[PDB]
């Protein structure tokens, strides 16, 4: 019986434990995939602003180079 | 808190400086800058349009932008020219003879540099700005074009600030310049890209008010304007008397705009009294600043502003009243869409008014219209030669154009949607 | 010992915060710069308001509480108003820029920056305690603060201070004064990543106490004042066991033992009588009998279901004031001949009863009269699930078009977070439905 006792306290501290462990991991990963999601989003629209910019200075040069 | 104010081109001088007139007089501020009014508030928010300076000196937090010096000087000598920083004043002097590809690719981007200065200065200095509003017209050469390229720079600069226009829309009514379908084609297509609100003001739609309903037989462009900034301040009006309702731009987006690139609404005004007549009256096709009818289309959201005195119980049965009697016209697979707001201080004049904000599937016929002339033209490649000789090739046009029509097919698709 | 600690998030929790700050001062006689004359232990103690209060060597009873929001003005509004003197300023803790009705900016973008100084805030505070019980949180559904930030805060909880226990109270979204489309977005989401975080949950529709302020108090269009002061008035009735003693009285957690039989259960229906104008309390004595009764009338509950379409699982009563046995025996007794009231076939159906005898309190300028007695029920039954069909019905609508979801997706979320809540909800349907079969 002593020993039966002695199982049941460990299994509760283990399983309190377990609990904590799952709970951090499963943050840190939402907290990673968000971050990268959302930098992507961002670094896409400043490269679409930035390939505006080259079309207009292929503009301005074809205007130079008609006359 | 802080928003930052542009005004770009002769149009959108003209409706800043009204809108200012307007605001400046709601708030007690004379044209020195001086607080003289009679209740707190008018100041409780007044940072969000006005900084302070020295001697409780109140600036519009404005910058004024054209290519054409002299509308300068008409501000200037105008009644509230006295009021805005010297130093915000930026313009050249070449003109950009209406012509969008000067405005977008020539000589504006010689002094966008220069305006962007000013905006940093100002932006620099807020507390927590929460982003831009800019005036001007979609028909000439630097309002258009210059003002969406300083729209294409300012995201550069500040992604996460929101980006509001306050854009008028040509008629033949108003305008016979005959290149005016390609400016607006042309600056739609930046338009629907790189705003998040626009607020279709239709030169079309303000004519025909003045001529049948007020009755105005030769409508200059002081009464077009009257009407403007009658609207301008209906809109703005949430954000500037404390009052019930805690917001900020992004919010207001937020709560308006279901998909990004359907983001253009259709502005009304009454009267041009009682609660349900008011109702009534709002909801009226010829109360509307955009030439359409409501009731050949569908609602997306709608906000509508009150202001004056009233009781909130009848407000609130008035406005179950109209979207009961009215379902047809109201999506059903977005419920709750109709947002209600009430603010005590009436505007001068009146005792009672009402201002009218609409995301419908109707302003397809805008946009319809403005294609039309468009094709008009570009099956003949009229005047092409003015656009091309500032380098822009024909492809530009032909993808503009592919883009509204986009644009008008997806207002149709969500017109047909059902939820079944 | 047995400490409480209260957090109050976004807007509406807030809000709520002072309408029950200040009704737990007048019940127990603290003025608003914290003195108490009555209390003759300077500076510490261990009595019931103890819980709730913590003690200067100066004589100042300070709330064990931390409020927070993501922009400034309505906390700056607690910071100068009546009870300023209340609140140590670092229990005041505020952003600059709100999470604008989207649940993925008070989560992730905003919420990221402020988490850290919350939680140190809070350690602060249960560093204070020699036995601390658990947490009491404050906060709207619908709201990008209330309900993102919240979500997040729940997850770190968990995670510093293990199993201790967590129950919220939770303001359910209503039209009638509602100010945003995508809060049925929102309160999925939240729902989802909270409720393996928390014990017990108290919701409060806005419709309910809409109703019932226009009904029993003749106002013609409440404002959020009136709505607050009610909901303190349930509030107090819970939370009076743990702060006052008493025989009769018993305490919460013994209910929450009777309340929750599965850990995803454990949604209670709140009903409170007599809400009554000071003109129709005239002349006219409302007996144990009538406000017993009137637990029973739909009209009164905090959230609109009909609990006679559904199976009881557990059913409370407290009361309080002046109130004995013997009345609570007869009127239960009568109630049980003449109403409609089922059990689940696995669970037994006798009453819990507790009483304390401090009398309730009112606000002075209020509407509510000051009676002599009053009752909160508090019913586990199935019918509650009516609330989560409503929210997923409108949740659909939107979700099929994808209204509105590039506003989340820009802040970094994706689609499939929509798809698992959307699904854990309807999990948590077919689970209401399972308990209420009989057994074979
Ligand atoms: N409603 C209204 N419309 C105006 C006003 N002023 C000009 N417009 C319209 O603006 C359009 C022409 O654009 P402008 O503003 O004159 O062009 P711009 O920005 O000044 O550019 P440039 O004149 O080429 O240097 C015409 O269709 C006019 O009808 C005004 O005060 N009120
Ligand atoms: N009962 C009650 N409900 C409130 C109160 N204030 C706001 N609400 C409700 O809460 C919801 C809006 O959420 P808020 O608390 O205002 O939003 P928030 O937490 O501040 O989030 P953000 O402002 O978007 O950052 C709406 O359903 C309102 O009806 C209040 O004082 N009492
Ligand atoms: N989208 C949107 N709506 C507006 N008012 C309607 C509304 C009122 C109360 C609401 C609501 C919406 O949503 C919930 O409560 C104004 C604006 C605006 C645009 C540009 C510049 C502006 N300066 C101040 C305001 C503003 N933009
Ligand atoms: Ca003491
Ligand atoms: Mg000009
Ligand atoms: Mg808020």
């Amino acid at each position: 019986k002593r020993e039966h006792e002695r199982e049941v306290i460990q299994k509760a501290i283990e399983e309190n434990n377990n609990f904590i462990k799952m709970a951090k991991e499963k943050l840190a990963q939402k907290m990673e995939s968000n971050k990268e999601n959302r930098e992507a989003h961002l670094a896409a629209m400043l490269e679409r602003l930035q390939e505006k910019d080259k079309h207009a200075e292929e503009v301005r040069k074809n205007k130079e180079l008609k006359e | 808190r802080e928003i930052v104010h542009i005004q770009a081109g002769q149009c959108g001088n003209q409706i800043g400086a009204k809108f200012w007139e307007v605001i400046s007089d709601e708030h007690g501020i004379d044209p020195t800058g001086s607080y003289h009014g009679d209740s707190d508030l008018q100041l409780e928010r007044i940072n969000v349009y006005y900084n302070e300076a020295a001697g409780n000196k109140y600036v519009p937090r404005a910058i004024l932008v054209d290519l054409e010096p002299g509308t300068m000087d008409s501000v200037r000598s105008g009644p509230f020219g006295q009021i805005f920083r010297p130093d915000n004043f930026v313009f050249g002097q070449s003109g950009a003879g209406n012509n969008w590809a000067k405005g977008h690719y020539t000589e504006g981007a010689e002094l966008v540099d220069s305006v962007l200065d000013v905006v940093r200065k100002e932006s620099e200095s807020c507390d927590c700005l929460q982003g831009f509003q800019l005036t001007h017209s979609l028909g000439g050469g630097t309002g258009s074009g210059m003002g969406t390229l300083l729209i294409s720079k300012i995201r550069e600069e500040y992604p996460d600030r929101i980006m509001n226009t306050f854009s008028v829309v040509p008629s033949p009514k108003v305008s016979d310049t005959v290149v005016e379908p390609y400016n607006a084609t042309l600056s739609v297509h930046q338009l629907v890209e790189n705003t998040d609100e626009t607020y279709c003001i239709d030169n079309e739609a303000l004519y025909d008010i003045c001529f049948r309903t007020l009755k105005l037989t030769t409508p200059t462009y002081g009464d077009l304007n009257h009407l403007v900034s009658a609207t301008m301040s209906g809109v703005t009006t949430c954000l500037r008397f404390p009052g019930q309702l805690n917001a900020d731009l992004r919010k207001l987006a937020v709560n308006m705009v279901p998909f990004p690139r359907l983001h253009f609404f259709m502005p009304g005004f009454a009267p041009l009294l009682t609660v349900p007549e008011l109702t009534q009256q709002m909801f009226d096709a010829k109360n509307m600043m955009a030439a359409c009818d409501p009731r050949h289309g569908r609602y997306l959201t709608v906000a509508a502003v009150f202001r004056g005195r009233m009781s909130m119980k009848e407000v609130d049965e008035q406005m179950l009243n109209v979207q009961n009697k009215n379902s047809s016209y109201f999506v059903e697979w977005i419920p709750n869409n109709v947002k209600t707001a009430v603010c005590d201080i009436p505007p001068r004049g009146l005792k009672m008014s009402a201002t009218f904000i609409g995301n419908s599937t109707a302003i397809q016929e805008l946009f319809k219209r403005i294609s039309e002339q468009f094709t008009a033209m570009f099956r003949r490649k009229a005047f092409l030669h003015w656009y091309t000789g500032e380098g822009m090739d024909e492809m530009e046009f032909t993808e503009a154009e592919s883009n509204m029509n986009d644009l008008v097919s997806e207002y149709q698709q969500y017109q047909d949607a059902t939820a079944d | 010992m047995r400490e409480c600690i209260s957090i109050h998030v976004g807007q509406a929790g807030v809000q709520i915060g002072n309408a029950c700050w200040e009704l737990y001062c007048l019940e127990h006689g603290i003025q608003p710069d914290g003195q108490m004359p009555s209390d003759k232990t300077i500076g510490g103690g261990d009595d019931s308001f103890n819980t709730f209060f913590s003690e200067t060597g100066a004589g100042k009873h300070v709330p064990r509480a931390v409020f927070v929001d993501l922009e400034p003005t309505v906390i700056d509004e607690v910071r100068t108003g009546t009870y300023r003197q209340l609140f140590h300023p670092e229990q005041l803790i505020t952003g600059k820029e709100d999470a604008a009705n989207n649940y993925a900016r008070g989560h992730y973008t905003i919420g990221k920056e402020i988490i850290d100084l919350v939680l140190d805030r809070i350690r602060k505070l249960a560093d204070q305690c020699t036995g601390l019980q658990g947490f009491l949180v404050f906060h709207s559904f619908g709201g990008g603060t209330g309900s993102g930030f919240t979500s997040l805060l729940m997850e770190r909880l968990s995670v510093d201070y293990g199993k201790k226990s967590k129950l919220e109270f939770s303001i359910y979204p209503a039209p009638q004064v509602s100010t945003a489309v995508v809060e049925p977005y929102n309160s999925i989401l939240t729902t989802h990543t909270t409720l393996e975080h928390s014990d017990c949950a108290f919701m409060v529709d806005n419709e309910a106490i809409y109703d019932i302020c226009r009904r029993n108090l003749d106002i013609e269009r409440p404002t959020y004042t009136n709505l607050n002061r009610l909901i303190s008035q349930i509030v107090s009735s819970i939370t009076a066991s743990l702060r006052f003693d008493g025989a009769l009285n018993v305490d919460l957690t013994e209910f929450q033992t009777n309340l929750v039989p599965y850990p995803r259960i454990h949604f209670p229906l709140a009903t409170y009588a007599p809400v009554i104008s000071a003109e129709k309390a005239y002349h006219e004595q409302l007996s144990v009998a009538e406000i017993t009764n009137a637990c029973f009338e739909p009209a009164n509950q905090m959230v609109k279901c009909d609990p006679r379409h559904g199976k009881y699982m557990a059913c409370c009563l407290l009361y309080r004031g002046d109130v004995v046995p013997k009345d609570v025996n007869a009127a239960i007794a009568t109630i049980k001949t003449k109403r409609s009231i089922q059990f689940v076939d696995w669970c037994p159906t006798g009453f819990k009863v507790g009483i304390n005898y401090q009398p309730p309190t009112v606000v002075p300028g209020g509407d509510l009269a000051k009676v002599q007695r009053a009752v909160c029920m508090l019913s586990n039954t199935t019918a509650i699930a009516e609330a989560w069909a409503r929210l997923d019905h409108k949740f659909d609508l939107m979700y099929a078009k994808r209204a509105f979801v590039h506003w989340y997706v820009g802040e970094g979320m994706e689609e499939g977070e929509f798809s698992e809540a959307r699904e854990d909800m309807a999990a948590l349907e077919k689970d209401y439905e399972e308990v209420g079969v009989d057994s074979v």
